[PDB]
RNA sequence: AACGAGCUUGGUGAUAGCUGGUUACCCAAAAAAUGAAUUUAAGUUCAAUUUUAAACUUGCUAAAAAAACAAAAUCAAAAAGUAAGUUUAGAUUAUAGCCAAAAGAGGGCUCUUCUGGAACGGAAAAAACCUUUAAUAGUGAAUAAUUAACAAC
RNA sequence: UCGGAGAAAAUCUCCGAAUGAUUAUAACCUAGACUUACAAGUCAAAGUAAAAAUAUCUUGACCCAGAUAUUUUGAUCAACGGACCAAGUUACCCUAGGGAUUCCUAUUUAAGAGUUCAUAUCGACAAUUAGGGA
């Protein structure tokens, strides 16, 4: 239950974090976010928050999804809404150790 | 519970805080998880996990189950190897 | 229906963990991780715990 | 209905690419994260289709490609342009230049000798250990006679006190022609010292076309210098007093690690003490401290604590 | 001389989530009837609110673009008008409202959400409508709202 | 008691669950979060270990009793936050309290009745900000 949209677009997230839960996919997991059992999506990287429109291009092997997209009107294809963290940090820095 | 005993005049401790709760020094209160003994089949494992682990009291819980326990059961216990020695304390606390 | 069944390692060790299988189904075996033992093993069905 | 179906996964994929990289009203992913030479081809390619053997070869699957040729070809025909992203992909213009762009055309080879006839070409992004390249590698770029030309090779990325630097192992000045034995030797030759744990340091070999004979005495260096500060050294200052003169042409840059030899070019000429480098992450985030940790597991205590052993204070 | 089970004394100051009562002054602040569990809905415990002290730093309004559904509740950089806010420690009471106005949902009423009100003045009398920042002495003054209104070829 | 669908979140309109079969047998450990009065309930990077990634699809506390040799199992406790185990009846009653004690009719309209003729006496459709009666 209550599900919905628990971090909003700009916000400073931290990984683990949890953004957005839901029964079907109203979202989909975009860059440096990840998928649950749920189907809640989680912050992999700390970072900023992004809802961007983006293409949707199903795995090969999956039959209901290849027919479908494959049954599309030449001119365009479907898109989907998608989540995104923008990482904020660099990985690691370098620093002297010791000088010998 | 008892305020003023009979023969003694003191408060009495309630044994059924004495038999569930730890209490670290520091005023914290360890429990266990309600259920983690029972229907293992039909749990899930990540479920399992959680249910296993030593858990702390809220405030409210801490500020009850000191009312109703004695001072010689907050006093500091000088155990030798004891598994609990690190956190009768609190470290790098501001707040 | 059901039964709850314990599968016992057959690897030497104690280990055991509770299983469902169909009464019709015939008595259940399969592999599984021993800790004790830190390897998959066979673990086949000894006794019933309840009729889930 | 009016409108044909894609009928194939492939044609959908394709469509769906080009789509991305057209800009968009919405947000998205990327937002935030002459004639003679003609008609020869055309008449080789005919000739080539008439050999039967090589239709014979290719129907038998059994034909092949001489790679030695076409790397001659590739680098006389449209190498350059090729040569020009992976020094955009490594960043060598946004760094030496401010972001200028100049298009490599001399199809420079520079080669380090090791021992006896094995020469390690050095190309663009290739790996040499710093022990190879203890001593200078020879140049070859077909100059002709009556080309003035100058050499220079320069680290990049270095210069251990001074972040936006880049120290030039060594620059010869006023070469004349493709001859590189009567380049004046503004600066002697250094050997690679990438220090340990620093990871990938990127060395690159620039050329500028030299059109008039300039002393460069501002930029002569006391041979031998080994006092490693006065190397500090930045191509755009040197650049813009000579860009009158100076227009580069070439390039030429590999990547290199830690090695032994780096330890003997600290300690022996350098004379200093080598400096180690260790890649270190930012500490884990943590929630701030509560008194209270209500629900939270026994581990929370060990996560906000200091020193892993037992203090006993007063007692 | 009050028998569905006598009367007297003791147990006994029986117990009563129920009814009633609960004694000087002054200053100050101040909720609720939201939510949750309960042989629980005439009660109580927790959340939430309020409050007192303490520590130190951002808070309220407003908030673009852009986002989550869409032509305003979330969210919300800079500003600007302003002085509050978070955490720590202690603590009860409260958990049944009332009427007006606005939008819905059931089906006039009855639920739900949003706004306001509790005159000593005006509307006749008038808790709930309108005017009204606190409370003082004065045989000063300017004002607010203010049950009144002026058949038709 | 909990779950699914509508009203659309307050009471109303409907379906199901106290599982079921499949199975690759699905480990240990540990950042950050969701949800939440409490209690219970969710998701999960990194590390390690097994294997050569995967469990797919659609629920009941504490106490107390057990079972094996640590590992586990006990509820139509369904009044579903669950008293270990108790029904009727009272008009013979008691105490503490809270309450209460369609069809007319008057207007407007006027097809049709009244031999002829709307309104002598009446009268369809309707009109009144109109008056009463499981
Ligand atoms: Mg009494
Ligand atoms: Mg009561
Ligand atoms: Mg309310
Ligand atoms: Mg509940
Ligand atoms: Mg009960
Ligand atoms: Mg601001
Ligand atoms: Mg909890
Ligand atoms: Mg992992
Ligand atoms: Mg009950
Ligand atoms: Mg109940
Ligand atoms: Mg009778």
């Amino acid at each position: 239950k209550h599900y919905g949209i628990k971090k909003m677009e700009g916000h400073y997230v931290h990984a683990g974090n949890i953004l957005g839960t839901q029964r079907q996919f109203r979202w989909h997991p975009g860059a440096h976010v990840g998928l649950g059992r749920n189907k809640c999506l989680y912050a992999l990287e700390e970072g900023i928050v992004r809802y961007t429109k983006d293409v949707y291009v199903p795995n090969p092997k999956n039959t209901e999804a290849v027919d479908l997209v494959t049954s599309l009107p030449k001119g365009a294809v479907l898109y989907k809404t998608f989540v995104h963290v923008v990482p904020a940090k660099p990985e690691g820095t370098f620093k002297l150790v010791d000088m010998l | 519970l008892t305020y003023c005993s009979t023969r003694k005049g003191k408060r009495k401790t309630v044994k059924s805080v004495v038999h569930r709760f730890l209490r670290l020094h520091s005023g914290l209160w360890l429990r266990r998880k309600a259920g983690y003994k029972k229907k293992l089949w039909k749990k899930s494992t990540a479920r399992k996990k959680r249910l296993r682990e030593f858990v702390f009291c809220s405030k409210t819980q801490s500020k009850l189950l000191d009312k109703m326990t004695t001072s010689f059961w907050k006093r500091r216990n000088w155990y030798a190897g004891d598994p609990y020695q690190m956190y009768h304390d609190r470290t790098n606390l501001r707040v | 229906k059901t039964i709850l069944v314990k599968l016992v390692s057959q690897a030497g060790t104690g280990f055991s963990f509770n299983h469902k299988r169909s009464r019709l189904r015939e008595k259940l075996s399969l592999l599984h991780y021993d800790p004790i033992v830190n390897k998959k093993v066979l673990f086949v069905e000894q006794k019933k715990i309840r009729s889930l | 209905e009016r409108l044909e179906k894609y009928r194939s996964f492939e044609r959908y994929r394709r469509r769906a690419e080009q789509e991305a990289r057209a800009p968009h009203w919405w947000r998205t992913y990327r937002e935030h994260f002459r004639t003679q030479k003609l008609l020869e081809r055309k008449h080789f390619l005919r000739e080539l289709r008439a050999n039967v053997e090589e239709e014979r070869a290719a129907r038998l699957r059994t034909a092949s490609i001489p790679l030695e040729a076409v790397r001659a070809e590739w680098e006389r025909t449209c190498g350059p342009y090729h040569k020009q992203r992976l020094a955009e992909y490594y960043g060598l213009y946004r760094d030496l230049f401010h972001g200028a762009t100049f298009v490599p055309w001399v199809p420079l080879h520079v080669a380090y000798a090791v021992g006896e006839e094995d020469l390690i070409p050095v190309y663009h992004g290739n790996e040499v250990t710093p022990t190879e390249a203890s001593r200078a590698p020879e140049v070859t770029y077909e100059a002709d006679k009556d080309s003035l030309w100058t050499l220079l090779f320069i680290n990049l990325d270095g210069h251990l006190l001074e972040p936006d630097a880049e120290y030039v192992h060594w620059l010869l000045t006023n070469i004349p022609s493709n001859r590189v034995a009567e380049g004046q030797e503004t600066c002697p030759y250094l050997p690679p010292f990438p220090a340990r744990g620093s990871g990938f340091h990127r060395f690159a070999f620039l050329l500028f076309k030299q059109d008039k004979p300039i002393n460069f005495s501002e930029d002569t260096r006391p041979s031998p210098c080994y006092q490693l500060a006065q190397r500090t050294f930045r191509t755009f200052d040197f650049y813009k007093r000579h860009q009158e003169a100076m227009t580069p042409a070439g390039l030429a840059f590999f990547q290199c690690r830690w090695d032994d030899s780096v330890t003997h070019t600290f300690h022996q000429l350098l004379d200093m003490r080598e400096p180690v480098f260790e890649f270190v992450r930012p500490p884990p985030y943590h929630p701030k401290q509560k008194r209270f940790p209500h629900e939270q597991p026994l581990r929370y205590l060990d996560r906000y604590r200091d020193s892993h052993e037992p203090t006993y204070g007063i007692y």
